[PDB]
């Protein structure tokens, strides 16, 4: 190992000392005139074989996109709410535990000639990943603070609340567009997810966005028989597959996008040969060769890959045990916020996949969207055993599919929808439940972001524990339910129509939104309690 | 360092007693002492600055977002001169991400330099552990920056030079 | 060829882009105002029709089609080409 | 005919497209 | 037969105690059970593991088919349920331990 060379030898030197070390000069490397041809002309040639695929249905006729290119833009009441949280988080509430990792990489950058893992495996870069930290290094040429580096992702987060509730919710059917309560369950999980997982510099955020991104885009290119936007969603895949490691959920995303392109390419393949329709979109796929391999070579990144496994902390398929028992830690990972969030999803979920189940598809739900939102996040959550290293800031990479799932579950639980009292009681005795096991931890979050926070190294609890409080009301629910399970209750001669009876028949945004208050609420109340 | 503010003694009292009393017989309960001080304290972006190349741990990052890491030139590192580092716990089970096993510039200046601990406070929250500041010195402090004979020379796709040795 | 028939058969690809009951496609309604379709269901719908039954309406149709009583008069008056 | 000016475009800058990405890690 | 040589006194008095002393873990504990089933060890051996998965794999499925058509096909209503019914039930029941 050489940090130098030390002689505690001193005066005049002579003819004989010579050493001769080769400095391991590798990843400081620049693009050679061949290799930056190809990658100009490359990427131009993708956008002329896409070009050349545009024109296709314009030529197969129809009149241009009617709701794809951009939806009524405007407030809601919902809509301050969620962008004030989203706000006031951006200053109050807690960062990611890596936000300085990723700086102090982006920080020293430009000077090193390439994206070294600057903390670790012996300066090997990032190689395929952290395309987006060359992009946060030029960022910081503006400013350094967290308020400034972490704006992209506050208007990631705005961007998403946005491409949730008027791009994915009025496609996902009748009853979801129609529903408020769905559209207070979507802000109320996504919020819930964003807040704690998503506020710093790691990729989650750009994933979480990304995967919505793609689904809107095949979503809409599947309606409009148009393959242009199925490829979109393939680039769009691709460049948050290669986000950060944890980018494999992605792949959730561009499975089910095989699907609706062997439906777009075999409707509209209107003998035009599959050369024609194929080739674009496998360049489509190829394009991100261009920007993985921007600086590094081929052998430089699967050596360094190859290596970065073999020293640093690796982990297998079959490990991804490790994220969920971490997940119910007394610790910042197993955090009330964390376990509620991931929790509530699988909740959301299953009630989801139990009602396309008893009937086709959720009642009031578009058949294709709510399908493929089940599909994406299916996909996604067993996608994500791959990953390298089992935490629980993974989860923020379902903040997208959380929104979606949030207003799907609302629909499926709706008086109209679960026709049984006794069976939307056992559902609430559930979101009680989630919540019940929730606050059996510690309100902490981590670092510095955990200072004088309200439960921040305890269990929440005001005269007896949140955790037994809720278990007690969740068991309540359960004795109401076998109740109407003996007594043969239903949707009318239960109670009259009242608001108190309203907010109850949507447990998931009443639970949901609860705990987004409680998450700004500690988080300003930590800054009050650090008064000067 | 044993700390108190000196805004809980009175402007009654002029004159201060160090007493400490201690009554464990087993061998390890004891207690060391020195003689009082009232520090002469200048806030960290003031004594570091943004200019000084320092070892931030990937910990500490958002937190001292003012305060320069060391770049790396071409296979070299610029040498740091300062250590800001997380809490005890934080750092007793994070820094093993920069350690020798790891490849981690912890481990290149666990060789190169000397550190000494230099004394931090909290800006009112005087008791708690906001983390650690460490001043770093080299072994050989007459030795200066290398002398970087470096070349330009194209190279292939599939080209590797040398194997890429793992730590123990 | 019946409405009942042109009207079941709009109705099940409504229940399939949108989440909109069959029960609601009824004559007198009208798609963007009464039963609330948008611009991008009714591209999906007129896809799915020229999927499932081979029938396009190319020239902006849909815009014609008001009511679903508008579009039982146009897929009626198709059966001159006798492709049954 | 049957609108080939797109379909021998869409072949050739496809497959070029695809075929020098592949090679851009090689070079 | 419980109460046949010590009093209500006797047993209620150990019971707590036993719970401050020894090692009592609460309802919210359950994840331990399933945590030390992936553990590289006789407790997650390839003999545990495989009952649990594929009991919970048969019980999926069970749910499953019972949920898409009224009952699994070529089976009873009432008895059916009831199995699927006490599954459910003792793996919650379960969490008490
Ligand atoms: O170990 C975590 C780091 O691994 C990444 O590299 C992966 C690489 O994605 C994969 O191709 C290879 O098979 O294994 C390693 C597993 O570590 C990067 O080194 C880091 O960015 C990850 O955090
Ligand atoms: O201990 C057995 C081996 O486990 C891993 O093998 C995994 C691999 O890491 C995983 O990501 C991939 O999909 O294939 C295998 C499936 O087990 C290690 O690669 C091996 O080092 C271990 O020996
Ligand atoms: O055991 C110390 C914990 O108790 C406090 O809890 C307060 C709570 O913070 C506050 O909302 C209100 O005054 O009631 C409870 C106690 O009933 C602290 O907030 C926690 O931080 C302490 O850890
Ligand atoms: O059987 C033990 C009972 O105590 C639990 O509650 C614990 C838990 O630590 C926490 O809820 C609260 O803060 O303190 C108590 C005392 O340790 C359960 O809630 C009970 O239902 C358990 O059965
Ligand atoms: O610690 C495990 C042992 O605890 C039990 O004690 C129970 C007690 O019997 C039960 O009635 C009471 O409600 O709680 C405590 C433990 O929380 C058993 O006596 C032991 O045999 C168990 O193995
Ligand atoms: O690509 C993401 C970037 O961030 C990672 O830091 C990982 C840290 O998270 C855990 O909580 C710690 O154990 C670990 O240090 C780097 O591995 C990666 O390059
Ligand atoms: O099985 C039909 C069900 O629909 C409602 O979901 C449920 O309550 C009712 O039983
Ligand atoms: O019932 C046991 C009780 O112990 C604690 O008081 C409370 O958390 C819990 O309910
Ligand atoms: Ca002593």
């Amino acid at each position: 190992q050489i940090v130098g060379v030390f002689t505690d030898l001193s005066g005049p030197a002579p003819e004989g000392l010579q050493l001769s070390a080769t400095i391991d000069t590798r990843y400081s490397t620049s693009p050679t005139l061949l290799k930056l041809l190809a990658m100009i002309v490359g990427v131009a040639m993708t956008v002329i074989a896409l070009g050349a695929l545009h024109v296709l249905d314009c030529a197969d006729g129809r009149r241009h996109k009617r709701f794809l290119p951009s939806r009524w833009w405007s407030m809601t009441p919902l809509d301050g709410l969620v962008s004030a949280m989203l706000v006031w988080w951006h200053f109050v509430g807690a960062n990611t535990a890596d936000d300085g990792y990723i700086l102090t990489m982006a920080r020293v950058s430009e000077h090193a000639g390439y994206m070294a893992n600057y903390y670790r495996w012996f300066g090997t870069p990032e190689s395929p990943f952290g395309w987006y930290y060359d992009l946060l290094a030029l960022w910081a040429h503006v400013s350094t603070a967290s308020v400034w580096m972490r704006f992209p992702t506050l208007l990631m987060g705005l961007a998403c609340w946005w491409v949730i509730s008027r791009e994915v919710i009025p496609r996902l059917g009748a009853a979801a567009k129609h529903s408020r309560a769905a559209a207070w369950t979507a802000a109320g999980l996504f919020l819930a997810f964003w807040l704690p997982l998503n506020n710093g510099l790691r990729p989650e955020p750009i994933i979480a966005l990304g995967i919505l991104l793609t689904w809107c885009s095949v979503e809409r290119g599947v309606a409009t028989s148009r393959l242009l936007p199925v490829a979109v969603a393939i680039i769009i895949g691709a460049l948050t597959l290669f986000s950060g490691p944890t980018g494999i959920a992605a792949v959730g995303a561009l499975l089910v996008a095989i699907g609706p392109l062997k439906t777009i390419v075999a409707a509209h393949v209107s003998r035009f040969g599959y050369w024609a329709l194929l080739a674009p979109i496998a360049a489509a796929g190829t394009v991100t060769i261009f920007l993985i391999f921007r600086d590094q070579t081929l052998a430089a990144e699967l050596q360094a890959s190859s290596f970065k496994s073999a020293v640093g902390p690796s982990l297998a398929w079959f490990d991804e045990h490790i994220r969920y028992s971490r997940l119910f830690t007394t610790s910042p990972d197993g955090s009330v916020a964390r376990r509620f969030a991931v929790l509530t999803l699988l909740l959301a979920l299953a009630v989801s996949i139990a009602m396309t189940l008893r009937k086709g598809r959720i009642p009031g739900t578009a058949l294709g969207p709510s399908r493929r939102i089940i599909g994406i996040t299916i996909i996604s959550f067993l996608a994500m055993m791959f990953t390298p290293t089992k935490w629980t800031h993974h989860f923020g990479v379902f903040a997208g599919l959380a929104g979606c799932l949030g207003a799907l579950a609302a629909v499926a639980v709706t008086t109209t929808a679960m026709k049984s009292r006794r069976n939307r009681t056992v559902f609430g005795a559930a979101v009680l439940f989630v919540t019940a096991l929730s606050f059996a931890t510690v309100n902490g979050w981590w670092y510095v972001s955990n200072f004088g926070v309200p439960w921040s190294n305890s269990f929440p609890e005001f005269k007896f524990g949140f955790t037994t409080m809720l278990l007690g009301l969740s068991v309540l629910a359960l004795l109401v339910a076998a109740w109407f399970h003996f007594s043969g209750r239903d949707v009318s001669p239960d109670r009259p129509q009242r608001r108190w009876q309203r907010l109850l028949v949507a447990p998931l945004a009443v639970a949901t939104w609860a705990l987004v208050i409680f998450e700004v609420v500690s988080l300003t109340l930590g800054m009050i309690n650090q008064y000067p | 360092n044993l700390r108190a503010p000196l805004s809980s003694i009175p402007p009654e009292a002029t004159q201060i007693r160090l007493v400490a009393s201690d009554d464990d017989l087993a061998p390890q309960h004891w207690i060391a002492l020195t003689p009082p001080r009232i520090p002469e304290l200048r806030t960290l972006q003031e004594v570091v600055g943004s200019s000084d190349p320092v070892m931030l741990d990937w910990l500490v990052g958002l937190a001292f977002p003012c305060q320069r890491p060391f770049d790396h030139r071409y296979g070299v590192v610029e040498v740091p001169k300062w250590r800001i580092l997380p809490d005890r716990f934080g750092a007793e089970a994070n820094s093993p991400v920069m350690d020798y096993l790891g490849g981690g510039p912890l481990g290149i200046t666990e060789l190169l330099l000397r550190p000494s601990s230099v004394p931090t406070y909290l800006k009112d929250d005087w008791y708690r552990d906001w983390g650690s500041l460490q001043r770093l010195t080299p072994w050989y402090p007459d030795a200066q920056p290398a002398r970087l004979d470096l070349g330009t020379a194209t190279r292939s796709g599939w080209w590797s030079p040398a194997p890429l040795r793992l730590s123990h | 060829a019946t409405q009942e028939e042109i009207i079941a058969g709009l109705a099940e690809i409504i229940e399939e882009v949108t989440g909109i009951e069959p029960s609601e496609v009824t004559p007198e309604k009208s798609f963007v105002d009464d039963l609330d379709i948008d611009s991008l269901s009714m591209v999906e719908i007129a896809v799915q029709t020229e999927d499932k039954y081979g029938v396009k309406i190319p020239d902006e149709d849909l815009a014609g089609l008001r009511t679903v009583g508008d579009v039982v008069a146009y897929i009626q008056k198709l059966e001159e080409e006798n492709p049954e | 005919s049957n609108h080939r000016t797109a379909r021998l475009v869409a072949i050739i800058a496809g497959l070029l497209g695809t075929l020098m990405a592949i090679a851009t890690p090689l070079l």
